[PDB]
Parts: structure tokens; C-alpha cells; sequence
RNA sequence: ACCAUAGUAGGCCUAAAAGCAGCCAUCAAUUGAGAAAGCGUUAAAGCUCAACAAAUUCACCAACAUAAUCCCAAAAACUAAU
């Protein structure tokens, strides 16, 4: 949660995290969640909304997030680890934006 | 560009430090509030400094919330003394009962920081007694004959004590 | 063994997890009851730099060293099996296990000097200029005295410095 | 989430007045007229007096032997002084003010022409005995700490030790020696003349078994 | 940098590497304290 | 023992066998039955 | 290894236990709510609107509440536990209120829970709630 | 302001409840003896909390040594 | 990795001592966070520590430059050595 704030969030448009509580293998994009939900992150720019999407049916945990290069990244987390999927939202999000 | 607590007496609010280097600081008008300060402060003639939380904002401008007065002051008035112990729990200060703390406790419910706590009034009064602790003052819990016995023998004793401790300051100051 | 895979379509990236096949341990080990990987294959004080077989089991496709608490190891074991794969790295072996970069195979360097049994990094040891006479001499390290309780068939020390 | 633990806690503890160490003079009050020959002696070996706590429960260790003179008096004094929580912690000097009068003659002399003059007093120390004792209702860590600066200053190589580390060095010390696989120890040799080694030794090795050698002390050496 | 002989951390952000066979200490806040091992 | 595992928006067709012989022992019964029921239940709630 | 060092129940432990014990006796709607990162104001702000509807909430560490809930008629919420959360707790239940403030905060999500015995997912909830 | 308060004065500058207005807890409170470890019961909520406390302290304690 | 809100600027002396020149108490809200262990301020504000929760490979100490004509045997980790 820490290197998503020092990163300068404000490039980013909305962010959804689309999740099923009752699977075995949602503990990661959970952290996700958790990580962008901090108020470091939650603060370095107020034009962004953070949606929590929550299903028991779904069966696929997925994170999407929208950004003002016009650009869409969806990284379905289903054996994707949590600080893979952070540093893979790093270095796309920030890199490009 | 952020928040400020300013604790600050009934109708006295003056452009000069604390006001002055403070709120002169972070860009704001000092007469303005001294103006809305003294507007809501002056209809209170119990003559009680209040803890106030001045929020600051980016334009200069600002906002006021005015809480409940320190438990210092209701304490000091409650024990009728004045100042507090040199040398707490070592010395005594003043006395008070159940019922200073339990009224203290009431009036400071509506407090900013016990507003939110759903907390009972048992709590409050920990806390007030808690601060009383430090401030040199005793509680007892049935003492009112007692209480002014007390208060012609305890407050010889803090007249002894204080001008004993004036006396001893004068030596201390010229030997100085 | 499981692969993260990325896709670029459309201004749209996607990233997903995907599992592959572990092999697994081989059905009989000799000390069942043994604790750590080496040594219920009775490996203990047994094998070598040399025995590339062994080390390939433990690193990474990219040459790096796996973690401790996934592999299971001994701690003690796992520093001999580190020391051993830099050493069989620096000797030469593991020649795939290098990462690929399709640029740089091209500008040749001096054919590589054949080495085996080195403790150091060849970047960081300066020369020995000044040897010393036989009663204060420099000696140079050879092989790890991590290994310097490997089984002795001659029955004499290894020799970890000349 | 993590279980808490009981804490230590001190009610035993008294603490003396003038809990701070004492100042120790240069010269004693009756300075030594008569110059004395240089044990070295008093040195050598393991130490006799002072190898015990009293009343603290912490102290300053010497692994080797050596002279104290004022230079490291005052240096402990100060340093442990302005280190201690006065109200909390108490110290204690385990060393006499330095007695022994060591001489020399001026830069230049010619070999001969008589004992020198006396230039200092210094204070014999031999390895195992306790320099300074701090006690308090201090926990060993912090006291720990400051002291090993001290320690590290003194000119023999020293420790900072407790209660408890003492017994377990000296535990360990004896374990270490019944647990010797080789049948071959310095005592058994020594003391039994054999290859005649007798020869080689010193008569006060029978005594320090091979652990002392000089001023010097290993104590890894069984 | 300075030579010596103990390498000690002089605040929380300096990290300790070894590199060309010696240790060193880095900071990134004060490069004042930055340290090799002689 | 345990609870219910908690089915869902996507297919849940299925309801409780509780209710099921509850409206089945309520058509078993005659009609004079089912005014006391209705009487029985009319005063209770 | 060595034999079997068997650990021993602390004050702490009993008194998590007992206090969970009670916890799921007394309120009517337990809600798992994964605890999110927020403000200590924002935090107070949910709490004194949890105030006004009479809602509790409260706060157990995985550790304790794990094998209490897997030997608890209750297991089935074993997978929500898993990541960090928050117990809201009921007593005579209103939900449609409990939804209300939940609504606010669109990063703050109700994962599972028991209404009178009903084990529901966020979508129960919706229905419990329109009800 | 300043207040001499008597039994005239305290009663006259304050409206002082009867003793059977007054709840329950307000005599329960201990006045002058904060408690001790030794005297709390292990298996009460309180006694931890000293003991949390403690630990606290003697961290603090601990930590004198900081060189950073 | 993570996270920081409550009486309250606790009572004093001082131009000011707001957890943090000094002296004395060291209580008290909240599941949880010292009348505060380091930095910082003129006094603050502000950074971190210990606290919850989150988790959990292992982690006490140990490192030390040099000389004058030209380095100074060559070399070597296993085929069995009381
Ligand atoms: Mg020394
Ligand atoms: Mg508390
Ligand atoms: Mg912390
Ligand atoms: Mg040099
Ligand atoms: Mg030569
Ligand atoms: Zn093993
Ligand atoms: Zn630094």
C-alpha cells in the first residue's frame, strides 16, 4: 500500500475489484483491495472511485482498472499473487499515465 | 492547509500571540476571528477557557469548532483553588466529591472527542478523575461536613504550604 | 510451476495465472523418516560442485538460488548447496541456465578462461602482488569451507588453500 | 496477534544513597616513600580475591590481567556516571584506589645508577575479577550496553556480565572439559611429567593447566 | 565515504551491501553516512 | 453439527424442504381442520 | 523432531473464547465486513452511524477466532476470515439500516453472514434487507 | 474567576443532587489507590491491559540505547 | 511489511516548555496506541518507534592501511596413509 501512494495514484480514472468471498483462492486479490483501499492511495487523488464488486456465483476474481491514457488494464488474479499484481499495476499504471 | 487547537479564555480574544504568530502563520485573518470567536463565546459568562479546533483551509479561509473547556479549569473551580500542585500526590492542592465530577463529567459528554464515543457517563468520570489525579486534586467519596472541617484546616494548611513556598521562592530567587 | 502470462489487445492488458506440471519427489526415498530433502536421500556430505544433477533440482530457470522455506531444506544444507551452485555457475556448468538476452551473445569477450572451484566472484579479487615469504605467506582460497566436511576417500583433508 | 509475557518486576530492589561511583584520588594520602619492586606477579594467573558478586547483580569482567592506573578510573567514573539513571540504578567500585607505586627515570638515562622515582600508582588486576559492580532495578540489557563501551576502554580485554551470564560461562567452562573427546589435557600431562615436559613448563603451570600464559588468558583453552 | 574498520548504521535508512568484496553502507537521506569497510 | 452453505443469485432454484411439508401437511388436511388452523393462527398472530 | 511441546491456553486466549462465545449467542445478524484502511475520523463517523441504529461492531484477531468458528456450528464461514476483517454485530436486527451506511462507502464491502441462522452471502443481504 | 466554596457556598453556587438521584457507579470507582498487578484476577479484561502496559514501559525502558 | 484517533496545552517554574529545557505524578476512552522510546518546533505542527489488527525461513557477538634494488621454489582441493 505504501508504494502505490509514493507513485502518484491522480492518473488513474476508476477502479473495480470483482471477487467471489466464499473461494478458496481469493485471499490475494482481497489484498489487493486493501492496498488500494489505504488512505494514502484513497487520498492522492480524489477524482477516483474504488468499487467493490462482491458475488458468491462469479467463481472468477478479477481487478480492472480504468486510466486517462485511454487505457484499460484487467488483471484476473486466480493464482496471480498480491504484490504480483501490485507490481504489475506499478509499473503499468505509472509508466504509462 | 490544516487544523489548529487553540485553547482560548471566555471573552478574551486578542490579535497578538497565541492568535497572532499562529493563525498569522498559515495565512488567515485574525480579526475575522477573533470577531466570530467572541460573537459565540461571549454568551457564555461562567468565564470558562474552551479547547477550540480551527480548521484552516487551502483559499486562507477557515472554519471553527468550539468544544467543552479543559478539565483543568473545571477541576481548579470545582477544588476553588488556583493554581495546581508543585508536587503532585506528594502535596494536596484542593478536595472535591462524587458529585463535582459526576456535573464536570455531564457538561463534558457533549465534547467533540466523547461526542462520537457512545461511552457512559462511568467512563467520563474515570477520566475526569483520572485528570484530577495530576492536577493534585483529591476526590473522596461522602465528605461534606468533612469537606468543610476540611476546608478550614486544608486550606490553612495550603495557605501555610503556599506562603511557606513563597518565602522559600524569595530565598531562592535572591540567592539566585 | 506456474506461469504468469500478459496480453496486449486493444489498449486493453490482460494478466493472468496459469499452472502447469510439477513433477515429483521419486516414489521411494531410503530414510523416510529423514527430515530435510538432502538427507533423507542420504545425500548428506556427499555431493559435490560437480554434481549438477542434484543442484539444477533447486534454483530458479534464470540461474538464482530458490528460496529456503520453499525448498525444505536444512539451513546448513541449504548454504552448501548455494556455495556449490555459484561455484558450478562460475565453473561453467549450467550453460541453459543463464537468462536469455538476444543482443548481447553477439559481442564477443575473450573466450571465457576455464575455472572450476572458485569461492569468489572473479570481478572482486585483487591480484596478490606481494606472495610473502614461507613463514608469512598468502595463501588462495579454493573450493568452500562450507564443504570441508564432505567425505574423505583418500582419508586426508581436502587442501582449502594453496 | 502475539501472547504477552509477564514482566519483570523489581520490588526487592533498595537503592543506596550516593548511588554514583565515588571520585578516587591520583596519589594516595600516604604516599609509599619506599619503592617497591615490580611483582608481576600479582598479575599473572587467575585471580583469588574479588571473583564474586555482592551486592549488584551486574559487573564489569577482566579476561586478561592488568594495570589500572587513574586515566581509567576517571574514565569509568565519568562515563558511567552520566550513563545511569540515578534514581534506578546503582554502582559500585570492586577495585581498590590505586596503590602500587611504579617508577622511571627521565628519557636519556644511561643503564644503572639506581632504582628510578616514582612517576604513578596503578592497581593490579588479574584476569577473572570483577572491576565494577552495578546493581538496580535495571533489566541487564541497557546497563549492558553502556558498560561494554567501558569494558572496551579498559587495557586488559573485559566483558559486561550478570548474574546469570557469569554462571553460564562458568557452567559451560566445566562442561565444555568433561565433554573433551581427547584423551590428551594440558593437567594430565603436566602433572604426570610425561616426555619429560616438565622441562619446557613452568612450575605455576601446574596450577594454571595451559589457560594462562603470561597476563594473558584463553578461555577457550579447557 | 570514509574507511573504517566498524561499519555502523547512523540512522534508519542506511542499508548495509557488500560489493568489490568489502562492506559498505549506503543512505540515500544523508549521504553523509555513507561508510566503506576497510 | 453445521449450517447452511449459502447458495446464490446466479442459480438458486431451490427452496427449503421445511416449507415444502409444511404446504404439503397443510393440503393433506380436511376443511374443518383447516378453519381451526385458520382460527388457531388468526389469534396467535 | 523433537517430541511434542504442547502450548498452553492463556488468560487472553479463555477470555477471547468466552467473549466470541457471547458474541454469537446475543446478536441475531453477525456480518462479515473485511476491515478497510480509512481515516480514525471516518472510522469514528462508521462507528457513531452504526451508533444511531444501535449496530456494535467489533474486532477479533484470526488467530483465536479460526478454530472457535471451524469447531463452531458456524464453519461454513471458515473462507471468509482468511484476509483481515470486521465482525458487525446485531441485536434485533435491522439490515436494510446496516446496508444504508455500507451504501456511502462504495469500498467497503459485506462479504458473508448470518441473519437468524440464515447463512447469506452479500446478495441475502439484499434480499433480507428489501423485505 | 475565583470561588471560595463552604458548605453554604458549594451548595449555593451548585445544584447538588439528593444521595438516591446518584447512580450506582459513581461510588464503585476507586478514588486514590490505582491498581496493582498482583491484585487483579488473570482472567479478567483489565488485568491485561496493565500487563500490555508494562510490556510497553519496559520497551521503553529497553530502547534507551538508540543510536538512530 | 502494516498502521496511528481520546480526556489533554496533565500539574508546575520560565518569554514560551503543547509526548519530548527541567521537577512531580504516570492515571484514564476505545479490540487496540507510553501523560512518550527516538528525530523535529521559538511553543506547536510534523516524521518514526513500541499497540491492535496482518502475518509469519532464519537472524546474540563477531569485520582493522602501509616502505624504501626485484614477487619470491614450482605447483596441487581425493585411486585407499598409524
Ligand atoms: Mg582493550
Ligand atoms: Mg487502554
Ligand atoms: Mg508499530
Ligand atoms: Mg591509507
Ligand atoms: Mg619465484
Ligand atoms: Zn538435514
Ligand atoms: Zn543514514
Amino acid at each position: 500500500a505504501a508504494a502505490l501512494a509514493r507513485l502518484g495514484l491522480r492518473a488513474v480514472k476508476q477502479v473495480r475489484v470483482q471477487f467471489c468471498p466464499f473461494e478458496k483462492n481469493v485471499e490475494s486479490t482481497r489484498t489487493f483491495l486493501q492496498a488500494v483501499s489505504s488512505e494514502k492511495v484513497r487520498c492522492t487523488n480524489l477524482n477516483c472511485s474504488v468499487i467493490a464488486d462482491v458475488r458468491h456465483d462469479g467463481s472468477e476474481p478479477c481487478v480492472d482498472v480504468l486510466f486517462g491514457d485511454g487505457h484499460r488494464l484487467i488483471m484476473r488474479g486466480a493464482h496471480l499473487t498480491a504484490q504480483e499484481m501490485l507490481t504489475a499495476f506499478a509499473s503499468h499504471i505509472q509508466a504509462r499515465g | 492547509s490544516g487544523m489548529i487547537r487553540a485553547i482560548v479564555r471566555a471573552g478574551q480574544a486578542r490579535p497578538g500571540p497565541p492568535l497572532g504568530p499562529i493563525l498569522g502563520q498559515r495565512g488567515v485573518s485574525i480579526n475575522q476571528f477573533c470577531k466570530e470567536f467572541n460573537e459565540k463565546t461571549k454568551d457564555i459568562k461562567e468565564g470558562i477557557p474552551l479547547p477550540t479546533k480551527i480548521f484552516v483551509k487551502p483559499d486562507r479561509t477557515f472554519e471553527i469548532k468550539i468544544g467543552q473547556p479543559t478539565v483543568s479549569y473545571f477541576l481548579k473551580a470545582a477544588a476553588g483553588i488556583e493554581k495546581g500542585a508543585r508536587h503532585t500526590g506528594k502535596e494536596v492542592a484542593g478536595l472535591v466529591t462524587l458529585k463535582h465530577v459526576y456535573e464536570i463529567a455531564r457538561v463534558k459528554a457533549q465534547d467533540d472527542a466523547f461526542a462520537l464515543q457512545d461511552v457512559p457517563l462511568s467512563s467520563v468520570v474515570r477520566s475526569i478523575i483520572g485528570s484530577a489525579r495530576s492536577l493534585g486534586i483529591r476526590v473522596v467519596k461522602d465528605l461534606s461536613s468533612e469537606e468543610l472541617a476540611a476546608f478550614q484546616k486544608e486550606r490553612a494548611l495550603f495557605l501555610a504550604a503556599q506562603r511557606e513556598a513563597d518565602l522559600a521562592a524569595q530565598a531562592e530567587a535572591a540567592k539566585k | 510451476f506456474r506461469e504468469v502470462v500478459e496480453i496486449l489487445d486493444g489498449k486493453t492488458t490482460i494478466i493472468e495465472g496459469r499452472i502447469t506440471e510439477t513433477p515429483q519427489e521419486s516414489p521411494n526415498p531410503p530414510n523416510p523418516t529423514g527430515q530435510c530433502p538432502i538427507c533423507r536421500w542420504n545425500l548428506k556430505h556427499k555431493y559435490n560442485y560437480e554434481d549438477v544433477l542434484l543442484l539444477s533440482q533447486f534454483i530458479r530457470p534464470h540461474g538464482g538460488m530458490l528460496p529456503r522455506r520453499i525448498t525444505g531444506l536444512c539451513q546448513e544444507e541449504h548454504l552448501k548447496i548455494e556455495e556449490c551452485v555459484k561455484m558450478a555457475h562460475r565453473a561453467g556448468l549450467l550453460p541453459n541456465h543463464r537468462p536469455k538476452l538476444p543482443e548481447g551473445f553477439v559481442p564477443k569477450s575473450k573466450p571465457r578462461l576455464n575455472r572450476y572451484l572458485t569461492r569468489w566472484s572473479p570481478r572482486s579479487v585483487k591480484p596478490i602482488y606481494n606472495k610473502g615469504h614461507r613463514w608469512n605467506k598468502v595463501r588462495m582460497p579454493v573450493g568452500s569451507p562450507l564443504l570441508k566436511d564432505n567425505v574423505s576417500y583418500s582419508g586426508r583433508p581436502l587442501l582449502l588453500y594453496h | 496477534f502475539k501472547t504477552l509475557l509477564p514482566v519483570p518486576t523489581f520490588e526487592d530492589v533498595a537503592i543506596p544513597e550516593k548511588p554514583k561511583l565515588r571520585f578516587v584520588e591520583r596519589v594516595p594520602l600516604v604516599p609509599k616513600v619506599r619503592r617497591e619492586r615490580k611483582n608481576l606477579s600479582d598479575i599473572r594467573g587467575p585471580s583469588t580475591e574479588a571473583t564474586e558478586f555482592t551486592e549488584g547483580r551486574f559487573a564489569i569482567l577482566a579476561l586478561g590481567g592488568g594495570y589500572l592506573h587513574w586515566g581509567h578510573f576517571e574514565m569509568m567514573r565519568l562515563t558511567i556516571n552520566r550513563s545511569m539513571d540515578p534514581k534506578n540504578m546503582f554502582a559500585l567500585w570492586r577495585v581498590p584506589a590505586p596503590f602500587k607505586p611504579i617508577t622511571r627515570k627521565g628519557m636519556g638515562q644511561r643503564m644503572g645508577g639506581g632504582k628510578g622515582a616514582i612517576d604513578h600508582y596503578v592497581t593490579p588486576v588479574k584476569a577473572g575479577r570483577l572491576i565494577v559492580e552495578m546493581g538496580g532495578r535495571c533489566e541487564f540489557k541497557e546497563v549492558q550496553g553502556f558498560l561494554d563501551l567501558v569494558a572496551h576502554k579498559l587495557p586488559f580485554p573485559a566483558k559486561a556480565v550478570s548474574r546469570e551470564t557469569l554462571e553460564k560461562m562458568r557452567k559451560d567452562q566445566e562442561e565444555r572439559e568433561r565433554n573433551n573427546q581427547n584423551p590428551w589435557t594440558f593437567e594430565r600431562i603436566a602433572t604426570a611429567n610425561m616426555l619429560g615436559i616438565r622441562k619446557v613448563l613452568s612450575p605455576y603451570d601446574l596450577t594454571h593447566k595451559g589457560r594462562y600464559w603470561g597476563k594473558f588468558y584463553t578461555p577457550e583453552r579447557v | 565515504f570514509k574507511t573504517k574498520g566498524v561499519l555502523k548504521k547512523r540512522c534508519r535508512d542506511c542499508y548495509l551491501v557488500k560489493r568489490r568484496g568489502r562492506w559498505f553502507i549506503y543512505c540515500k537521506t544523508n549521504p553523509k553516512h555513507k561508510q566503506r569497510q576497510m | 453439527e453445521a449450517l447452511a452453505g449459502a447458495p446464490l443469485d446466479n442459480a438458486p432454484k431451490e427452496y427449503p424442504p421445511k416449507i415444502q411439508q409444511l404446504v404439503q401437511d397443510i393440503a393433506s388436511l380436511t376443511l374443518l381442520e383447516i378453519s381451526d388452523l385458520n382460527e388457531l393462527l388468526k389469534k396467535t398472530l | 523432531p523433537p517430541p511434542t511441546p504442547p502450548q498452553e491456553e492463556t488468560g487472553l486466549v479463555r477470555l477471547l473464547r468466552r467473549e466470541i462465545a457471547a458474541v454469537f449467542r446475543d446478536n441475531r445478524m453477525i456480518a462479515v465486513c473485511q476491515h478497510v484502511a480509512l481515516s480514525a475520523e471516518d472510522k469514528l463517523l462508521l462507528r457513531h452511524q452504526l451508533r444511531k441504529h444501535k449496530i456494535l461492531m467489533k474486532i477479533f484477531p484470526n488467530q483465536v477466532l479460526k478454530p472457535f468458528l471451524e469447531e463452531s456450528k458456524y464453519q461454513n464461514l471458515l473462507p471468509l476470515f482468511v484476509g483481515h476483517n470486521l465482525l458487525l454485530v446485531s441485536e434485533e436486527p435491522k439490515v436494510k439500516e446496516m446496508v444504508r451506511i455500507l451504501k456511502g462507502i462504495p469500498f467497503l464491502p459485506l462479504l458473508g453472514g448470518c441473519i437468524d441462522d440464515t447463512i447469506l452471502s452479500r446478495q441475502g443481504f439484499i434480499n433480507y434487507s428489501k423485505l | 474567576h475565583a470561588m471560595g466554596v463552604n458548605i453554604y457556598k458549594e451548595g449555593q453556587d451548585v445544584v447538588l443532587k439528593p444521595d438516591s438521584e446518584y447512580p450506582e457507579w459513581l461510588f464503585e470507582m476507586n478514588v486514590g489507590p490505582p491498581k496493582k498487578l498482583e491484585e487483579l484476577d488473570p482472567e479478567t479484561r483489565e488485568y491485561w491491559r496493565l500487563l500490555r502496559k508494562h510490556n510497553i514501559w519496559r520497551h521503553n525502558r529497553l530502547s534507551k540505547n538508540r543510536k538512530f
